[PDB]
């Protein structure tokens, strides 16, 4: 495991990273255009915007585009958060 | 330490205490490691450098460091130079933003659409590129040689804006269509993109590294030859430099992407070609040899480049294990006639493939490429059509429609190339302030000779002398220099030769008679000196001798190959004498850039220190800075951006400063720059 | 009195039959017989591409006796080379500009026409030392205007696809932009 994607946002998602980071793991992290100023955005290693034209909150729902995202990205693992897609079984 | 705090000499320097903690102390580590690199304190140096080090160490890491632990490891004080990429943009954008560009008007910044991205309709094919690696450099002539088409090689990221926009064209622009060339357009022979100006042009105006460009467009071109122009003795450069220099530069630029090398001389003199073509071959890469056209061979009373002159070079150059003979016309002096009994009488003296090169500047181009193309030749070079005309190449999607229904076609995707051309379209307006204005047909480039460069800089110096209003006497006399040196064949740098003269000439009131009566008591400019003294090489027909002893005078004349007498020049020792100049081990590549340009290369190095990698903004941006409530988005890797927002210039101080502020992605940041008016 | 052909599609095009080279043949014939001195093809497009040229004044010389003038556009980059396939063919007389007014939209340039022909079978019938220096004065005047100017212009091969002459589209892009379709004329010129 090298990298890793967090699909979420904000405080919990700026958590992971630290806790990545601490056991050397390069971050990458997705953004709404809604949410361009979010700190996560900026507190990863590299970030991707997704949902485009969707409702920001649906763009975090977005299944595809997220793995879209991991896999473009080269990332060998996402943590989900919690709240949006953590308890979602699909 | 918070934003906006001046911090003052008086007090100690302690910013702020992080602690860490853990049940593990290996993970008290992990989090302090964490944090320091976490930290974004800009606005004064700090010391986490030096504590990020200290908790990487296994002394520390072990907990066993002792008080002299940090003294007795050297290891500690070796930081990596900090890239802080948000700060130096700013400074770029607030430099421009209030003092404007240099050497272009402060205009204020237009609104400008995405430019238009192309509707392609792809078709795989190998390509020449495909051929040369996969099976050599003799099989793509082949390749050539079994092709029925006219070949086309586009210009139009080389000398198209070399002719039309002064070279300024731009990597960032470079890169937003080079994907498509090489997908849309697979039928080219190459694409010319390096060599000519670009080399210094890049570093010197556009803050951008040649082998930057280099690199970033070969991985986006995988399939596409690249080609540069190459002068045999001096590669890209004007100094004299030894042969292991060239041959140096050509290992390099061989590996770093170059496919062919079109070599030439500015005297079509075969001795300053002959090593570089061979260093061509040996690193596996096909070499065009050059004969630079000049004169007119149907003017019978310009006999000394008549048809002859032209096949015997031929046949010397294809001796020279050249792989592909290359016609470079550089002023556009190929009418179309002589370019049907030129190409027709080359064909017959050699069989390596032909590839042409002409300038549209007396609206003869097409119809020379046509006539050409009925006598046979293989390549042809041209532009996009929006970089095309004048003193450009002839337009390569006008050469498919004007070859269509012809005994031979033109090979290329014109539907893709026309979609392409406007992406050049309107990208070139961009580059508005470079523009050389309006630009018609001219055939007094028969008479004068002067290439379209050489005609753009005497054009300046006569101005920069208040001999602007008299220009039409100075292009008389750089058609009576020229005859007076013996016609010479006029390019880079043998083209400023005459120019220099000419201008000499008018200034100080002198006809030909006056320099013959009272040469001596003047001092000719120092490349007239130069050529005369053979730094050049040797004139085709040699020199005029009266003339030469009066503008030689005392001067040590040499008869053979300059670079023979070139000062002996040490890679280890050059190396080692520039890292300690720019502060890191440079590779081969800007060893090779610092002696081909020292001062322009250090220069370079600068403004890299000042404004970082300027070569990321957009054209308008980077030349015209913001606008008040402007918003932008600068990619600098693969997921990492800088939105940067402006919102107020502040009035200047006293000293001459201003405060602009901006958000550099959610932050404010106040920045201070020099108002220099 | 030259009666007057306007040309357009393109002859070598099968799928445009409608304009072929029949139809130019026949409308000749008609006007030969009208009594006019001389027959003319106003390329008003610069559609015609230079073999084009060649095939459609060599079948119109078959056809009448009467001198052929023609005009073109150097629109497309093409002008001056359909003017050498239509002079091959023996086309009698040509339309052409002084340098410094022609190009793009414009004629081709009558000095370049010139040299074109130099040393061909055919020679254009003009002093041309005089022309270039007659293009001196030409050159300077067009500077006053400048107001006027259309821009930077450059070959354009897109007026094959759309056959708009170069009035018709300095015209469309200002009716586009008045009515705020501007940024669209690409599908203005689509449509
Ligand atoms: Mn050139
Ligand atoms: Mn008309």
């Amino acid at each position: 495991m090298k990298k890793l994607l967090v699909a979420n946002r904000g405080e919990i998602a700026v958590r992971v990273f630290r806790a990545c980071n601490e056991l050397g793991l390069s971050t990458v992290a997705v953004y709404a255009r809604e949410d361009e100023y979010s700190v996560h955005r900026f507190k990863a290693d590299e970030s991707y915007l997704i949902g485009q034209g969707k409702k920001p909150i649906d763009a975090y729902l977005d299944i595809d585009d997220i793995i879209r995202v991991a896999l473009e990205s080269g990332a060998d693992a996402i943590h989900p958060g919690y709240g949006l897609l953590s308890e979602n079984l699909e | 330490a918070y934003a906006g705090y001046e911090v003052t000499p008086y007090f100690d320097s302690l910013l702020v205490k992080v602690c860490t903690f853990a049940n593990e102390f290996s993970d008290s580590v992990r989090k302090m490691d964490r944090v320091l690199h976490e930290f974004r304190i800009r606005g004064v140096k700090t010391n986490i450098p030096f504590l990020i080090n200290v908790i990487a160490n296994e002394n520390f890491t072990s907990g066993q460091a002792t008080t002299t632990f940090i003294d007795n490891t050297p290891s500690l004080f070796n930081f990596p130079r900090l890239r802080d990429r948000g700060t130096k943009t700013l400074h770029y954008l607030s430099m421009i933003t209030v003092n404007g560009f240099p050497g272009i008007e402060n205009t204020e910044k237009r609104h400008f659409e995405e430019p238009r991205q192309p509707l392609l309709n792809l078709e795989k094919k190998k390509t020449a590129k495909n051929i040369l690696d996969e099976q050599g450099a003799d099989a793509v002539v082949d390749y050539v040689k079994n092709t029925k088409e006219v070949l086309l090689t586009d210009t139009t990221l080389r000398d198209a804006h070399q002719s039309l926009l002064a070279t300024r064209l731009r990597l960032q622009d470079m890169k937003g269509i080079a994907q498509a060339i090489d997908q849309g357009l697979p039928e080219l022979f190459s694409a010319e993109m390096w060599g000519g100006a670009t080399f210094d042009v890049a570093y010197r105006f556009l803050n951008e590294s040649p082998w930057y460009r280099l690199r970033k467009l070969r991985k986006l071109m995988p399939n596409t030859m690249f080609q540069m122009l190459f002068r045999g003795s001096n590669a890209v450069g004007y100094q004299n430099y030894p042969d292991n220099v060239i041959e140096e530069f050509i290992r390099v630029a061989a590996h770093e992407g170059i496919d062919v090398f079109r070599i030439f001389d500015s005297l079509n003199w075969l001795p300053q070609m002959e090593k570089s073509i061979q260093a061509v071959r040996d690193n596996g890469k096909i070499a065009e040899a050059t004969i630079c056209y000049t004169g007119d061979i149907l003017d019978p009373s310009r006999p000394k480049y008549n048809i002859q002159y032209y096949k015997d070079l031929a046949k010397e150059l294809e001796a020279t294990g050249a792989h592909i003979l290359a016609v470079k016309d550089m002023a556009g002096l190929l009418k179309p006639q002589a370019a049907y009994r030129l190409i027709s009488e080359l064909k017959d003296t050699v069989d390596l493939p032909i590839h042409l090169h002409t300038h549209d500047t007396s609206g003869n181009g097409i119809i020379t490429y046509s006539g050409a193309t009925q006598a046979g030749v293989d390549i042809i070079d041209v532009a996009t059509a929006s970089l095309a005309g004048g003193t450009s190449q002839p337009s390569m999607q006008s050469i498919y429609y004007a070859l269509e229904h012809g005994p031979r076609h033109a090979s290329i995707n014109v539907k893709n190339a026309e979609q392409i051309d406007h992406y050049w379209e309107d990208v070139r307006k961009y580059y508005a302030p470079f523009e050389a204005g309006i630009t018609s047909p001219q055939t007094e480039v028969y008479m004068h000779e002067m290439p379209g460069g050489q005609y753009t800089n005497l054009k300046s110096q006569a101005a920069a002398v208040g001999l602007g209003h008299r220009f039409d006497e100075i292009k008389q006399m750089y058609r009576k220099v020229n005859m007076m040196f013996g016609d010479i064949i006029k390019v880079t740098p043998s083209s400023k030769v005459v120019g220099d003269m000419a201008l000499f000439m008018i200034q100080n009131d002198l006809t030909e008679e006056d320099v013959y009566a009272r040469g001596n008591e003047l001092n000719f400019p120092e490349s007239v000196v130069s050529f005369f003294r053979g730094d050049l090489g040797q004139p085709v027909g040699g020199f005029p001798e009266k003339l030469q002893k009066i503008i030689v005078k005392d001067k040590a004349v040499i008869t053979d190959r300059p670079g023979l007498h070139a000062e002996k020049v040490d890679f280890e020792t050059v190396k080692a004498d520039l890292e300690q100049k720019i502060g890191y081990e440079p590779g081969d590549h800007e060893v090779i850039s610092y002696i081909m340009y020292p001062q322009v290369f250090l220069d370079y190095q600068k403004m890299q220190r000042e404004f970082g990698a300027v070569t990321l903004l957009d054209t308008p941006t980077f030349l015209h800075g913001m606008r008040l409530n402007e918003k932008i988005e600068v990619q600098i890797e693969k997921g990492k951006t800088l939105s940067i927002r402006l919102d107020e210039i502040g009035e200047p101080d006293l000293a001459g400063n201003r405060v602009l502020f901006f958000n550099l992605n959610g932050q404010r940041r106040e920045v201070v720059i020099n108002d220099q008016s």
